[PDB]
């Protein structure tokens, strides 16, 4: 049998940073 | 598929006269002078904009090899399958020259390599740059090959396949003159009857798009076989002596394989303007709120106040050109203010209800967010929905919250949204076919550069009603919810109701009504109709609500 | 510039600082003048600041970048930084650019400790694109707001913006020219706007409020159109602004900078 | 399944007679004129709607080909597979047709590519949009298909996905009359069914299956009795709550107790009695008064004889420290009481929370009233939310709060002075099994929730020593 090189998918998921706001 | 399947667009039409059909069907003079013109051309606007049937148009009409590409169906398996299957079409195009390729949603395999990282993603952009560069040097000189492409998000195209478009071309959303074009197009092969007027159906569908109004062809069709189904329905109902929906599905399927004959009908106009209402265009899918329910016959007196409201928003929205022709902007912005309960929102809810254009209202301080920028983007966002749908009428209710002064103790969170409107309002970009009312009861709490004109220059004060305005008033609401007439003009003008706001009355009226329901009760232990003496009691024991009227007379 | 009534002197130093230099910038080079300018328009609202950074960026026949006012920021601790860097790379590759920042106040606040450190980023980082190590030679940024004095006092200062232009109330005589200017732009003779503009009821009126004051006529004269013509066509026009018209705006629009003074400072 | 199973969609069921049912069963006069009547339907609403059973009913109702596809059912895991499978699902339709396709869960492969930067998710957004044109234009004049969806959230869906769904249904949250024909669609096959219908407010279609089932459940630990089911109300909770808090658990209160059952009461039981009189309820009454007089109690007690919902906000338990958070949370409540309809918002310390908003207020305490304000205008009138105030200090609200149409009616709760103590103490010592006469002189020695406290407190003492009366004259040493 031939051995076969194939596309796959991934999983990743990066967290990002936020900015907030604040009252007075 | 053919020409006359696309219409409204005879801009870009001409344009790729000299630029799609040139390049194929010249193919002598290009050679004649040594020239090779392979073209790129990139379709994009918004979805349902006509794009897809554009370039199948264009294709049957010049009458050249086609080869129809989608962008998901290159991507393949293995490694390099998903790269060979775009190498194919290039290939076959230039050995089929001339010869047209439409590559059709491109965005979603020529996405920026940068962001979209990853080995193949890469290698098909790419690709597509290899292929689209073979074109327009293995032709032979005398059979030229253009590309078509087709998106509704340019920007996601990489930088690096995005140049490689001599030409793009933008299909935005249809005007009055070509939505008329596109109902012709579309209601070309079908029966209509001579009543139909297309100038009404293209000025009573502000925000549509081509597919839009294939759905409201699509509905009229539907409403003219309604006669055809309510008597097959009768026709159903003859053998067998659970609501009404549920028996019309099962008296179907009981018959199901029986076959009957629809006869032919023809569309009416009238049918055409019940699909109208059916049809929701695609732009206001989300982020519109629903036309009011109140008229001007809910609205007493206020006749100064509906005069100014129907030349400034409900004069221009109906009738664009008259207002033209002296000069006036398609856009009008207007203040409603004064103390609580004299009919601010119930005299903007009447405009917007009568002038049968598109509603956006905002509800204080609904467009205020924790993150940074995402406070201003819904501003921006707003007056974006509010332009693609023109004529549109924003209402900001209790706009004091939104828009407060600049002090110089007004933070930044605050003071960006209200520099966001000022740019909205009157900037650089155009806000034509957008209406702006504000009602609010601290008019001096707002920014001075909000009350100019261009953004609310006009400003109408909605404030108590006199002796002579609550006998309007009171009979309005008693009409709303139906004593006589002449006893509610005695109860108006009691010195008892002196201070009174139309809330007042309202509240009047409840109060005089539950007196009645007191009444029944002695009078069944021992039909409810208000009489009289209901109202006496109900005279004593309502107080005003605005107990220091002063406080917003000035402002 | 036959959109912009008066603002001679505004005219003339923006001719100087941003449309001289684009056309012609070898006569500039010679004298020694970079090409690059930074300009802030300031001044009470409707007086015309976006009206003629409108005019520059037409006639200066350069590439045009608006920003509306706090347009860049974003939700990301970078990205809003980015969008500023991005936007002076974007200005640097098609030089000459003109980048117009409207309501320029929201987006360079003045640095305090009370200013939010996510907002204090954006001002550093204008500070470095305007003027830093890298050149931007070839961007020429016109700034319009109200309140100069809420903006950073390094971003107000010579190769950032340079010169802060004033673009204030206008005069009797000045009023005159406004008004002509958007009444032939829109369509009484030019006696009749002399004796409207030039009028005491006018007082303090902006270039917003002459346009307001048209745009009342205007409604005037329909008012008037309504009436004759139901009396004409059921017992028995051409809508025409008339003089008469402009005695109804005249008594109906109210000036709006009602306290002038808060901005000329 | 069949048309019988699915009830409460009266509307539903008739529109989609036009758009589902003619195109494909009526696809003969569409080849006379020669029109494609290739129909897209979007059904969007509430989880557990009857949104999936909807489609298989009519799948079978019809006779055509039907094809239901789950959104999960076609991603893959290689490169092409995810794209492949959609494609099929489309090519096999053209093949079929007229075909029924129905794509439950869309939202879970249709959502927007601006925020999925995915490629596999960007390409199937675009897989759906040529397949859905495929079928616009590759079918033969008399066979038409049509493609049925479902999703939860339709906003999560793409635009270009969603503008090509020609028509929305909003199968919403049932109403009376609804919950009352789904109860009889359920329990056909086996009793006044209004009074199920009325004590189940914010009830679905699924949650009253549950009920069908535990009433049939509880008929076989011994035909099913009415009172059985009022027994399986209580034990299947919807996916607030009805207060259990009668006006027998409220001591005196007389005058307080008519003024509400004409406010609040009055036009809920009889809607139409006070609808004739053109009696249209405010947003609802401000209870003002010293605390600790039992307001949150009442405003319990109107809701369980109303049989609507309850939800109590405790003041400044809503006040965030962030710009939009604040008034989002008040937002919130409203959204909450529509879906629960009819409900009863209480609020508990209403002063704090929207103050008079005078020259000096900054602006935060100010954009909480307005966002009241805007948001007691959907409050009563044809909606079923009522709001109750609360608050020892009624002048310090914003006098817009309190005009007619919103909180404008006070009623003043008045504390426990003489006669009042013996009726709250008796009516609390009911519902802890001595005679009344020791009860009257515990509560005649020289407010109201103090005598909830002290006969809690008196009984730890008993605990600490069956509850007598010399017990009580220790405790009132030591509760305050
Ligand atoms: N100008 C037009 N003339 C006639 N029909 C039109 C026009 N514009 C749109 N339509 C019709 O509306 C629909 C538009 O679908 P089409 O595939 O052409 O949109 P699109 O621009 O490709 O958008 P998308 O990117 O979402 O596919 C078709 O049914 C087409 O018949
Ligand atoms: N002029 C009027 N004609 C008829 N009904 C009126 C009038 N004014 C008030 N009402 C009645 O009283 C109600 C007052 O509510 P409305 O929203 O109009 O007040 P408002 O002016 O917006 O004040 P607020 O600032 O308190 O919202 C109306 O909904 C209507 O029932
Ligand atoms: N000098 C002028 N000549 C002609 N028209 C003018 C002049 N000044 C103002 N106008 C008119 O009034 C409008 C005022 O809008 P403009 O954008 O110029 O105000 P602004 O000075 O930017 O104030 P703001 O700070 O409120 O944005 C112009 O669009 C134009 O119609
Ligand atoms: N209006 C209704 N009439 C009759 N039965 C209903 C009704 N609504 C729901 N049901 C029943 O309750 C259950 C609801 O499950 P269903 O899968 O139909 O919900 P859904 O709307 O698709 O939501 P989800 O996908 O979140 O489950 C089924 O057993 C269905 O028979
Ligand atoms: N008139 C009354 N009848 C019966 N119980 C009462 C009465 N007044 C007060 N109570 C008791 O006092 C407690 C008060 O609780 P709650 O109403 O939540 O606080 P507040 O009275 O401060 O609003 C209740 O648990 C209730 O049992
Ligand atoms: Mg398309
Ligand atoms: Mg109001
Ligand atoms: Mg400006
Ligand atoms: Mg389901």
């Amino acid at each position: 049998l031939l051995l076969l090189l194939l596309l796959l998918l991934l999983l990743l998921l990066l967290l990002l940073l936020l900015l907030l706001l604040l009252l007075l | 598929m053919s020409i006359l399947d696309i219409a409204g667009v005879d801009d870009t039409l001409q344009r790729l006269l000299k630029e799609v059909w040139f390049p194929l069907r010249g193919g002598e003079a290009c050679e004649k002078m040594g020239y090779r013109y392979d073209n790129g051309v990139l379709l994009h606007g918004p979805s349902g904009c006509g794009k897809t049937t554009l370039a199948h148009a264009i294709a049957g009409s010049i009458g050249v090899a086609f080869i129809p590409v989608s962008a998901p169906s290159v991507i393949g398996g293995t490694s390099g399958e998903s790269e060979k299957n775009i190498r194919d079409v290039f290939d076959e195009a230039i050995r089929l020259a001339p010869c047209l390729i439409f590559l059709d949603q491109i965005d979603a395999i020529a996405g920026r390599r940068e962001s979209a990282n990853k080995g193949m993603e890469s290698r098909i952009v790419a690709e597509i740059m290899n292929g689209m560069d073979r074109i327009r040097q293995n032709t032979p000189l005398g059979k030229n090959v253009v590309v078509l492409a087709a998106t509704n998000r340019p920007e996601f195209l990489d930088p690096a396949i995005r140049r490689r478009f001599s030409v793009e071309i933008d299909m935005g959303m249809p005007s009055e003159r070509a939505r008329e074009q596109i109902l012709r197009s579309l209601t070309r092969d079908l029966s209509l009857a001579d009543d139909i007027n297309f100038k009404e159906l293209a000025k009573m569908t502000p925000g549509y798009v081509g597919s839009d109004l294939q759905y409201v062809v699509k509905a009229a069709v539907s409403e003219s076989f309604q006669a055809n189904i309510d008597s097959l329905l009768a026709q159903a109902r003859a053998k067998h002596p659970v609501s009404q929906p549920q028996r019309d599905w099962l008296l179907l399927e009981a018959h199901r394989d029986e076959e009957v004959s629809w006869p032919s009908t023809k569309i009416t106009m009238e049918q055409f303007r019940k699909a109208v209402s059916l049809v929701q265009p695609a732009s206001k899918r989300e982020g519109f709120s629903t036309i009011p329910d109140t008229t001007w016959s809910h609205v007493g007196a206020l006749e100064d106040v509906r005069k100014k409201l129907e030349m400034s928003i409900i004069g221009p929205i109906k009738n664009p050109e008259l207002f033209t022709r002296v000069g006036i902007k398609p856009a009008a912005g207007i203040l409603l203010w004064g103390p609580p309960g004299c009919g601010k929102t119930l005299v903007a809810k009447a405009v917007a209800n009568e002038s049968k254009a598109n509603f956006i209202s905002i509800k204080g301080p609904e467009l205020l967010n924790k993150y940074v920028g995402e406070s201003e983007r819904a501003v921006r966002q707003l007056f974006s929905r509010a332009k693609s749908s023109a004529p549109c009428i924003l209402f900001f209710d209790q706009m004091d919250a939104l828009v407060p002064r600049r002090d110089d103790s007004l933070s930044d969170a605050s003071a960006r949204v209200v520099n966001t409107l000022l740019t909205e309002l009157d900037g650089v970009g155009d806000r034509s076919g957008i209406y702006v009312i504000g009602a609010t009861n601290r008019p001096d709490m707002i920014d001075e550069a909000i009350r100019r004109p261009g953004r609310l220059g006009t400003s109408i004060y909605v404030g108590l009603p006199s002796a002579e305005d609550r006998v309007k008033i009171l009979k309005t609401l008693y009409r709303n919810t139906v004593t006589t007439d002449a006893d509610l003009e005695k109860v108006a003008l009691d010195l008892r109701c002196t201070g009174f706001s139309g809330a007042d009355l309202g509240n009047l009226m409840q109060a005089a009504a539950q007196a009645c329901l007191e009444r029944v009760y002695t009078q069944r232990q021992q039909e409810p109709v208000i009489t009289m003496e209901d109202w006496e009691k109900a005279l004593n024991e309502v107080k005003p609500s605005v107990k220091d009227p002063e406080k917003y007379m000035h402002s | 510039w036959s959109h912009v009534g008066a603002l001679e002197d505004v005219r003339k130093k923006l001719e100087m600082s941003i449309i001289g230099p684009i056309k012609n910038p070898e006569l500039f080079t010679r004298v020694g003048i970079k090409p690059a300018a930074g300009i802030l328009l300031w001044g009470p609202p409707g007086c015309g600041k976006t009206l003629v950074a409108k005019a520059v960026a037409n006639e200066s026949k350069a590439n045009f970048i608006s920003i509306k006012g706090p347009e860049l920021l974003n939700k990301y601790v970078g990205e809003s930084e980015r969008a500023v860097r991005q936007l002076f790379s974007r200005a640097k590759s098609s030089a000459p650019c003109i980048l117009f920042f409207d309501q320029m106040d929201a987006l360079v606040p003045r640095r305090d400790d009370s200013l939010s450190d996510a907002s204090a980023r954006v001002v550093n980082t204008l500070l470095t694109e305007l003027d830093g190590v890298g050149d931007r030679s070839g961007i020429y940024v016109i700034g319009a707001t109200n309140r100069p004095d809420m903006i950073d006092e390094a971003i107000r200062r010579p190769g950032r913006l340079g010169t802060s232009i004033y673009v204030g109330l206008p005069s009797a005589e000045d009023r005159v020219k406004i008004l002509k200017t958007l009444y032939r732009n829109t369509v009484t003779t030019d006696a009749d706007l002399e004796k409207v503009a030039l009028d005491l009821r006018c007082t303090g009126f902006s270039g917003a409020d002459l346009g307001n004051l048209m745009q009342a006529a205007a409604q005037a004269c329909l008012e008037r159109v309504y009436t004759q013509r139901q009396q004409k066509r059921k017992e028995g026009i051409e809508p025409v602004i008339t003089m008469e018209d402009w005695e109804k705006a005249l008594n109906e629009v109210k000036p709006s900078v009602k306290d002038p003074e808060k901005y000329m400072h």
